[PDB]
């Protein structure tokens, strides 16, 4: 006699999912929720190219180590790229004070203007400005930081100097300077003429006095002396005053900072291409609306949530039984 | 499955039925063919589409999350930062895997329920004008042309119309 | 629903039945009326009350949680604190929303199960002394007064008592 | 023939919930788990009124900036309320050392006793105690912190002073003091007579020496000088010793601290009312046994867990189909 | 339970049946006895074993986690560390308790489903050669020896073989 | 007539579980996931015995407080055990600088070699090395740290000393030293002969100068003077140089450190037994493959996850109805 049967779809699908009761269940239809695919390139983020420090690290860039290709006088970026072999860093040995805090500050910076805060040929009368060192060599010749100036005695005297800059940029100004610690008392007299020198730096919300410490240190990059590096953010409208009678590595160039959201510092071996993404990782850019990814825990922009999972596939169709 | 229809009393699927998840195969004098049930299929697609969208919707966009650096005298803070990062990653991985396993189980059960409900709906329409012959099939005690087949498929089957002929055939 | 009773073979609810979630409507010579099934209703209330209490019980009291302050040279620690606060808030929001969606699904399914089980329980008591007439209704093949109606409602229906009269009526 | 039907409840309920499969499902009965309602008032917590700093912030309160209404000599509180426009803070410009740590300490404080650790007219013989400043003005006249004393030269001499207080309060005693940094050497001689002054402070678990730093700073509140503020918690039974020959802003009043649980510092624009709650937020008090709330992440006492959710409603009844 | 079999139309369990979760009790001329259904039992054990292993597998090994120390001037960092530790502990305790409650509910429902499916599978094999006598029992309208009993138990029951005798007995 | 019945297993099981709908459900079969059982002993971890500091704490151990049983010259451990009553700590009062950071460093240390960095009878010519104190008493007699040396004036002179050690151990070397702060100027002259003494310590990545602070402090362990303790990790191949003309508590013994994974510091009242575990807690060792435990949040090795739960039992069998 006539018949009617009730049944369900099957097809040639080989997709599998797991359930609580059962593993490796073949299903007719499913959806991947775990993004694993990237293009292996550095791209722009929402229109803005990243800042590539190249041979420099943050310390090398801001001090202006001569080995690093000079960047434009004005730049903007969506994120900051260092490389794993950042060999050009601090070139003259010593301590960089609050380096990690300065990096954290830079992570919310969207642009800078590099400008001459203290013009070399005017800023420091009756002092030598030609001081160089083999620790910061460029083109085989002894050189020095592009953003600092080694002040030393002139004609056998180091007069007390006092200089201030007034921040009329309408943005925070990052000022960097150094304090030199000769290995012995004879170098101190030769360089600065005054055994009991001091340095002071003052703003509305910053005050610190620096005194040199003379002692024979182990040779580092062939130097027994040391150079400590300090920084402050000069608020819009505020004044910075430098007072010193020796051992001052004076600021020459400073940076007018603009704040952004969604920036950060990453380390990457990848190369810049002419591409654009909403999500950048150190391995490559992700172009995905998927909720999860197993590519990298470091993300810039609007990214899927990073997880350790090897597979996340949700069944939509039915248990596939084409037999 | 949980409702005993899929991989149960209905052993296998139909590769021949390409227009929906659930439906009908008929055999009568006029010939044979498959037709998907659009109502039960569309409802199922809407549910599963809502379920997938809900899972995606709950995972908010990840915004910039990058490493921090600590000097040789901030080892505790470094380990704290690592503890926090590792802790959150452990939780999200746990949450993601468990949600997918549970929803997968619920999805397979949902399809099984939908198939059993379609069979019982047909069973209750036909009543004793047909016999259950296993494997989710009914054999009519009366002649059932393509119009008759459409009335069952679209839920308007007329029991009294064939009740006499069926009774005669059932003897 | 998952069990095909609510918004299924029983299309609609009864505003007339005010004393429980599930129950009976009868029509006989003596008149008509609704009566909730107290046993199935009370059991359901206890389950759902346990489920609600369990959800509340699992969220422990929140104790004092306030902002911290950091100076201009503790920006990393400030961001770490924010990361921790934001991380925990993301997780609790995810947990709360998902738990409510799942329990809601399970609750609607639970009611659907309870209604289908009550119908099948009545079906198995009556056997062939009544016919299934769709929409969860039975039509008796014998006279069924309010005493008869109470015996079905309270689960003590006496099949043999009416088996002869039913057989005669079924012909 | 006679009939019996099985069916389910319906009513005029318009409550909706979401499920995994379906949104906007109308149900006969449900329960809200998300508290959104507060009274918009500051209340007592478990019987104890909060400490309202009013025009002061923590710095202003503890130093005793003259602009802030003097609080009772003895107080107890369930939490601490600052306002967003806390303009009266530090009045004489400088740095407050470990301010954030001191706030964190105060967050577990349940009461204080304000007492005269060093009586003004006895504590500092052969020194001036009348020193005031226009930076800390009160009623238009130059004034000073109520809890500190500006010691200066007397009759052209500043004798070395040494004083100690023995903590016989049987509770931690918070002692505050200051170090003044004149802008130049002539003010230093005028005020303290000794160019090479020092200050020392000593307890069983605290030791620090302070040296003034002379330099021309930018004008802040019309002051080129600076005042640094320091604190310590003197343990029960311990002794604090102050030794100085200049530049010491001496403690005058100190605080005997009692520790509590469940306290904290909040910022609120709300007003104190005669009400009592188990749960206080900066927007208002919550009176709820509900597990969740979307009112505020800042909570004092026993509160529902804060979530970002707009709605959390659990179905208890059935899909409502009254048709 | 959710499927109405366990603590439902089958009121109680069999302490007499020691070789599986589900099975059969028979009474015929040759005698009476219990026998577990190995197929449905083994499948259930595999599922539940997968479910238990899955729950254990998802909790990764805990590696060394110890207290940190902070001096009198690092009170904020100490409280942050405590906040992190307490936060993670709150979440894992919540996750563990909820997962066990849900899986327990799903497990009891799963067994209920398996029992109902076994009953319906027997029901559909026997058809009208036996009558449903409640409490999950069938009474044959024909003589059913141990061979007959084995054919039902192993799913090869021969309806036509006994259809005449059954019809005669049913009258 | 003949009958066949379908049914389900029951037994004499009294195990109960909870579900969402129901509490205290009796089931035929179940599995405990919550480990509550430990042996109450300290055991080896993966073959390696722990380091038991006994009467010492980390400070006491590394300085070599005489009260603590001298450990072998070379040791390895899987974790470090202090006791709650660690009374023998710092014996001469003062501050231990970056103590918490040093503990954090030691938490990733797997072994040490205790070796004579500066031999007592050779290292410090023309200085006294016999200096002892009643604050660090041993066997009733005044004594001193086993790893440090109290250098004082000899024959009324304290010549400027300068010494360096070159790290040829091929591992990080932990060097400890102290700076003494006499309570007054007369003790300073008596002990070191020079009122204006300094100490300097220098490596490739460390530089610090120390100046004594003279002041009358409260008596602690009968001492008005103070001793500050400092440390550094000397990198393989690097040189440490000590320069001083007084107040230097010189290093004598140092530690060649090996790094490990999965170590940490715990506090325990438990006793060492001849046993071995994969998981150690301060209350006892856990021998379990169970995913959860409610024994202790402090774990060494490969442990179940700690939770506050009183019970975690999963049903495997059926609702048990043996009636
Ligand atoms: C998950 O399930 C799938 C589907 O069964 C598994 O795929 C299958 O893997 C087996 C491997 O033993 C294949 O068997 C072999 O087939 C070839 C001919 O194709 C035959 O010559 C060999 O002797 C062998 O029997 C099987 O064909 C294959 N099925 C399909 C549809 O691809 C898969 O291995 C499962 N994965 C896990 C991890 O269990
Ligand atoms: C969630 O479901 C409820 C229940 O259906 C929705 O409420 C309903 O909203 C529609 C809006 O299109 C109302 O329709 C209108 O009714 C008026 C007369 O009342 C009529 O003149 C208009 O032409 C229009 O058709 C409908 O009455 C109303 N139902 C009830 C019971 O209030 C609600 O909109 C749904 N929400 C979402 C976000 O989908
Ligand atoms: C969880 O369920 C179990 C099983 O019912 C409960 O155990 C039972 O506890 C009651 C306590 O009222 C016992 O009742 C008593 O029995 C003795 C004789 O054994 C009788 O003389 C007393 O008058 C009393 O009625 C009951 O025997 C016992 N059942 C078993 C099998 O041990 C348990 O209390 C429940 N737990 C909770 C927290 O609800
Ligand atoms: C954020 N976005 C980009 C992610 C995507 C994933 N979602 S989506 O919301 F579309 N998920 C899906 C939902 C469903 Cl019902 C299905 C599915 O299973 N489909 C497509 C509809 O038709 C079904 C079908 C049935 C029968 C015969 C042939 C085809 C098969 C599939 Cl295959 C995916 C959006
Ligand atoms: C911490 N506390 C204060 C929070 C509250 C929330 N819970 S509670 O644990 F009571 N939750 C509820 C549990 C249930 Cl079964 C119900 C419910 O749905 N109810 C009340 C009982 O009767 C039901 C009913 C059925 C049929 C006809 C009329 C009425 C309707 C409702 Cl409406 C709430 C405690
Ligand atoms: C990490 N490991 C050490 C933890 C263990 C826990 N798992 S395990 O993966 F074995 N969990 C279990 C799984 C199951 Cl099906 C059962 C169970 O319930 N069993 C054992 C099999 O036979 C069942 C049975 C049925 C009927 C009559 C008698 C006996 C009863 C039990 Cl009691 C535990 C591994
Ligand atoms: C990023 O992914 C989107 C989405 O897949 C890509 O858009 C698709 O591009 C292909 C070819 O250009 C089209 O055939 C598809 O129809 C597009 N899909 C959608 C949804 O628009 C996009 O090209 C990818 N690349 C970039 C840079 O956006
Ligand atoms: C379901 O199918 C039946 C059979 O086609 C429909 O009944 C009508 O059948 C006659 C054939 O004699 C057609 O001329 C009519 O067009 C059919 N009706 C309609 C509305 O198309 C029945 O109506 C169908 N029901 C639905 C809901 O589609
Ligand atoms: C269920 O209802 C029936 C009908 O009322 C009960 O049967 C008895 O019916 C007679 C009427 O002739 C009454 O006099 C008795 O009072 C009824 N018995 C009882 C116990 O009330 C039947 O007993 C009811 N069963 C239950 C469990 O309530
Ligand atoms: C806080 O909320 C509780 C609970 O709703 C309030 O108590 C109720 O007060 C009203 C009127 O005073 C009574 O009709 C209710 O019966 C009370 N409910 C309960 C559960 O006791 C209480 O008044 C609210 N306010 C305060 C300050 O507690
Ligand atoms: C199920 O059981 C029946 C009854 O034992 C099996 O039928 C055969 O019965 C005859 C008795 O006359 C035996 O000699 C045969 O050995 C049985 N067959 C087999 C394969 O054993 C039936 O085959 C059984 N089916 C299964 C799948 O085991
Ligand atoms: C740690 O636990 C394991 C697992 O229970 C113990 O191993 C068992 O030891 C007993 C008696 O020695 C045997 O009867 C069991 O068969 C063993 N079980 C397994 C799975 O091998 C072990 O002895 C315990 N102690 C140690 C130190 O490992």
């Amino acid at each position: 006699g006539d018949t009617i049967c009730i049944g369900y779809h099957a097809n040639n699908s080989t997709d599998t999912v797991d359930t609580v009761l059962e593993k490796n269940v073949t299903v007719t239809h499913s959806v991947n929720l775990l993004e694993d695919s990237h293009n292996g390139k550095l791209c722009r983020l929402k229109g803005i190219a990243p800042l590539q420090l190249g041979k420099c690290n943050i310390a090398g860039w801001l001090l202006g180590n001569p080995e690093c290709d000079p960047l434009l006088p004005v730049r903007s970026w969506s994120y900051i790229v260092e490389t794993p072999n950042s060999e050009n860093g601090i070139c003259y040995p010593g301590d960089f004070i609050d380096y990690e805090e300065l990096r954290e500050q830079l992570s919310s910076v969207s642009s800078f203007e590099r400008f001459e805060i203290f013009p070399k040929e005017s800023s420091w009368p009756n002092h030598n400005t030609n001081g160089v060192t083999a620790a910061c060599s460029h083109e085989g010749k002894s050189s020095f930081y592009r953003n600092l100036l080694w002040l030393t005695e002139k004609e056998g005297s180091y007069p007390k100097l006092k200089n201030s800059y007034v921040n009329k940029k309408g943005k925070e100004v990052l000022v960097l300077w150094g304090i030199h610690h000769p290995p012995n008392s004879k170098e101190q007299q030769n360089l600065y003429q005054n055994e009991n020198a001091y340095v002071s730096v003052v703003t509305s919300n910053y005050n610190r006095r620096f005194t040199p410490e003379i002692a024979e240190r182990p040779k580092v990059r062939d130097q027994a002396g040391r150079m400590n590096y300090y920084w402050t953010l000069l608020k819009p409208g505020d004044t910075i005053i430098f007072e010193a009678n020796g051992n001052l590595i004076a600021p020459m160039y400073a940076f007018a900072l603009s704040r952004g959201f969604g920036s950060g510092i990453i380390t990457s071996n990848a190369s810049m291409h002419e591409c654009n993404t909403k999500c950048q990782t150190p391995l490559g850019a992700i172009n995905s609306s998927l909720p999860y990814q197993n590519i990298h825990p470091v993300t810039i922009g609007e990214c899927p949530k990073y997880v350790r999972s090897a597979k996340l596939r949700m069944v939509t169709g039915l248990r596939n039984i084409p037999s | 499955g949980l409702f005993g229809a899929i991989a149960g009393f209905i052993e296998g699927g139909w590769t021949g039925m390409i227009d929906g998840w659930y439906g009908y195969h008929h055999q009568n004098e006029q010939g044979s063919g498959y037709a998907a049930d659009q109502k039960s299929t569309q409802n199922a697609i809407n549910g599963i589409t809502n379920k997938v969208n809900t899972v995606i919707e709950k995972m908010n966009i990840q915004f910039t999350a990058v490493g921090k650096e600590f000097n040789k005298l901030e080892k505790r803070m470094e380990n704290l930062n690592k503890k926090v990062d590792d802790g959150f990653l452990d939780i999200w991985t746990y949450n993601a895997e468990l949600l997918v396993l549970l929803e997968n189980e619920r999805t397979l059960d949902f399809h099984d329920s939908n198939v059993k409900n379609l069979y019982e709906k047909v069973k209750s329409q036909l009543k004793n004008n047909a016999k259950e012959i296993g494997n989710g099939c009914f054999e009519f005690y009366h002649k059932c042309d393509n119009e008759c087949m459409e009335s069952v498929r679209n839920g308007t089957y007329d029991y009294p119309k064939y009740s006499e002929e069926s009774k005669l055939n059932r003897e």
